RNA sequence: CUGAUAACUUACAGGACGCUUUGGCUUCAUUGCUUUUCAGGUGAACUGCCGAGUAGGUAG
C-alpha cells in the first residue's frame, strides 16, 4: 500500500511545560531559580537550604485525535487507516495502551533524573470529567514498583476508563492535572532540560512571577509519557515511541528498516492486519505487538509522506 | 631551579609538587620560599614550575631518574571563589545562622574573571579541595 | 524514491539528531483565562455588482 | 509595546462562512466558495463535472 | 642573410552673442500555511575558623 504525498496526523496526547516550586515550612510556595556563570556560561540549579520539599506541575490531555487522519489526499489510504482504529478497539481494546501511558504519569518517569537521591515522592491527579476526591499516589519508591501495585489503588479502574473513552469517542477529552512532591536531601542536584546551542549548559526557562525558573521541556515531558516501546526483537529496555525507534544512549536504531519492523514497513501491511483482526481466532502475541506499536505512532502524530 | 615537564597533564602534574612543598613545611615548618609560574598562559599553567627564594628530596629523585626532567606578579590563593560554587552557599548559611533563610537568595548572574584551579586533598582526613590561584 | 532502503542510512546515521526551530506560545502559569475580541460588519454589498 | 499573536482577518472570515453542506454527499459543512473545496482531504466537492 | 643597406617633418593660433515646454486626470474588486520534534556529557571543587558583616578574609 503506497504512501501518499500528503499525510499527517495530530497528537492525541498534549503535555505542557513543567513548573518547579519550592515549599518552605509555613507551607508557602516560591518558584525555583538558578545561576549563570561566564569567564561559555554553565547554569547550576540546586535546592535552597531551608526548603522542605519541591512541587512540580503540568497537564496532559488524551484528546483522541488519532481517530481520523489530519490531512490525506488519497481516499483509499484514508479509508484503511480509519478501519484499523475501529478494529483495534473492537478486537484488542485500548486497555493495554492506556495503562502504559498512565503509569508514566503515575510514577515519576517524567521526572527524569531528579527522582534519583530522594526519600519519597508522591503524585496527585486531578482528572477533569470526574466527581471528586483527587486521586493520590503516596510513597511511590516503596508502595508502587510493579504494575499490580497501581491496580491495587482504590480507583485505578476509574481513570483507565477515562483514557479508553477518550480514545473511543469521536469527541473525547480527558484532561489531567499532575502534581508531584519530591522530598530531597539538603541542597540537592536538580536537573532541568536545556537549550540547543551550535558548537556549555544553558537551561530551558520561562517566567513564572517576574523571575527566571527552570522548566522541563513540553517536548521533554511527552518523551517520557511515551516510553512504552518494548516490542522490538530481543527487547530489554523500553524505548521512546518513534519511527525506526532510536535509542540515544547507544546511538543506534533498533527497529532499523533492515529488520522489517519499523513503522513504515508495518503501514504497508495495513490491509494485512484487517483480515487477521476480523477473524474469530485470537491472534498471536507477535502480531498484536505489531498493532500496539502501530497505534502508538498514530497517537504520536507526525507526517507520513513519500515522493 | 626551573622544572621542565617533557612528555602531558601539567595542571595535575604541577599540583603534586606542591603536596611535597605542603609536607616539607611541616618537617621543618618554614615559609621562606616563593612560587612562580612564568608561562601562565590563559589556557594552561605551562611546563615550567619554579621555586624561588627540593632537587634532592624523595619525590623528585624518582621523577628525575626517568627520561623526563631537568629539575611583578602575585600568585595568591583566592578562596572567595570557593564560596561562589553553590555547595558552599549553603555551608555559609549554617555559619551565619548562629532568622529567615528564605529571604536569602542566589545571585543568578555571576562572572568570574579568570580564576585557575589545581585539585588537591587533605592528609589528616580523606577530604578534597581546590587550590585556586590567580594573578 | 523507488522504495528500497537507502544504503547510506545505517543505524548510526539514522539515530542521530535533528534540530529545528518553532514559535511556541502558551498560557502563562497562574492566569485565569484568555480573552479574544474581533468585530464583523454585515453590510449589504450583494444587492448589485460593484 | 509588545508583539502578540493574532488570528488572521482572512482566517477569521473563513470560519464564519463554513456553511456549505448542500454539496451532493453532504455530511460536513464546507467553507463557501466556487467549486467547494475541502482542505482536510484534498478534493473539490462541487467539481465542474458535477 | 628581411621591396635589402642608410633616414629628425617642423614652426604660429581667442569660436561667440540671445533664448518661458506647457494645459487635463479615481487602479481596484476577491482570499485558511500547516502536521511532528528529549541537547546531553552536572558522580567534579570539601568543611570548618574570625567578624554585626548576604561585604571580606583565612586553614588543609
Amino acid at each position: 500500500m503506497k504512501l501518499p504525498t500528503n499525510l499527517a496526523y495530530e497528537r492525541s496526547i498534549d503535555p505542557s511545560d513543567v513548573c518547579f516550586f519550592v515549599v518552605w515550612p509555613d507551607d508557602r510556595k516560591t518558584p525555583l531559580t538558578y545561576n549563570s556563570r561566564t569567564l561559555h556560561q554553565v547554569d547550576f540549579c540546586h535546592v535552597p537550604y531551608g526548603a522542605s520539599h519541591i512541587e512540580c506541575s503540568f497537564s496532559v490531555s488524551f484528546s483522541s485525535e488519532l481517530r481520523q487522519p489530519y490531512k490525506c489526499n488519497s481516499s483509499k489510504v484514508k479509508q484503511t487507516l480509519v478501519q484499523l482504529v475501529e478494529l483495534y478497539e473492537t478486537k484488542i481494546g485500548w486497555t493495554e495502551l492506556a495503562t502504559r501511558y498512565l503509569m508514566n504519569i503515575c510514577n515519576g518517569k517524567w521526572l527524569w533524573k531528579n527522582t534519583r537521591k530522594a526519600y519519597c515522592w508522591n503524585i496527585v491527579l486531578t482528572p477533569w470529567p470526574w466527581n471528586g476526591e483527587k486521586v493520590g499516589f503516596e510513597d511511590i519508591r516503596t508502595n508502587y514498583t510493579s504494575r499490580q501495585d497501581f491496580k491495587n489503588n482504590k480507583n485505578w479502574s476509574a481513570i483507565v476508563e477515562m483514557i479508553k473513552t477518550a480514545f473511543s469517542s469521536t469527541d473525547g477529552l480527558a484532561i489531567f492535572e499532575v502534581r508531584a512532591t519530591l522530598h530531597l536531601p539538603t541542597n540537592a542536584m536538580v536537573r532541568p532540560s536545556q537549550v540547543f546551542t551550535e558548537k556549555s549548559r544553558v537551561f530551558q526557562s520561562t517566567t513564572i512571577d517576574g523571575e527566571r525558573s527552570p522548566i522541563l521541556g513540553a517536548f521533554k515531558t511527552g518523551a517520557a509519557i511515551a516510553t512504552i516501546d518494548d516490542w522490538y526483537p530481543e527487547a530489554t529496555e523500553p524505548l521512546r515511541v518513534g519511527r525506526f525507534g532510536v535509542h540515544r544512549e547507544d546511538v543506534t536504531c533498533y527497529r532499523h528498516p533492515s529488520t522489517g519492523k519499523d513503522f513504515f514497513s508495518i503501514l504497508q501491511q495495513a490491509e494485512h492486519y484487517i483480515e487477521v483482526l476480523s477473524a474469530n481466532k485470537t491472534p498471536a502475541q507477535e502480531t498484536i505487538n505489531d498493532m500496539h506499536f502501530l497505534m502508538a505512532n498514530l497517537i504520536k502524530g507526525g507526517m507520513f509522506q513519500h515522493k | 631551579k626551573t622544572i621542565t615537564f617533557l612528555p602531558c597533564n601539567n595542571e595535575s602534574l604541577a599540583a603534586k609538587c606542591l603536596r611535597v612543598l605542603h609536607g616539607f613545611n611541616y618537617q621543618y615548618e618554614t615559609r621562606n620560599i616563593g612560587v612562580s609560574f612564568p608561562l601562565w598562559c590563559d589556557a594552561t599553567v605551562g611546563k615550567k614550575i619554579s621555586f624561588v627564594s627540593l632537587l634532592k628530596q624523595h619525590y623528585f629523585v624518582q621523577m628525575e631518574q626517568l627520561q623526563y626532567f631537568h629539575i611583578y606578579v602575585s600568585f595568591r590563593r583566592c578562596q572567595s571563589i570557593d564560596k561562589l560554587t553553590a555547595a558552599g552557599l549553603a555551608r555559609k548559611i549554617r555559619r551565619l545562622e548562629k532568622f529567615d533563610p528564605s529571604s536569602f537568595a542566589q545571585k543568578e548572574h555571576t562572572a568570574i574573571a579568570h580564576y585557575h584551579s589545581l585539585g588537591e586533598s587533605s592528609k589528616q582526613t580523606n577530604r578534597n579541595f581546590r587550590l585556586n590561584i590567580r594573578m | 524514491v523507488s522504495g528500497q532502503p537507502i544504503k547510506s542510512a545505517t543505524a548510526e546515521a539514522l539515530a542521530q539528531g535533528n534540530p529545528h526551530q518553532v514559535d511556541f506560545c502558551h498560557v502563562p502559569y497562574g492566569a485565569s483565562h484568555i480573552e479574544c475580541s474581533f468585530s464583523v460588519s454585515f453590510s449589504s454589498e450583494l444587492r448589485q455588482p460593484y
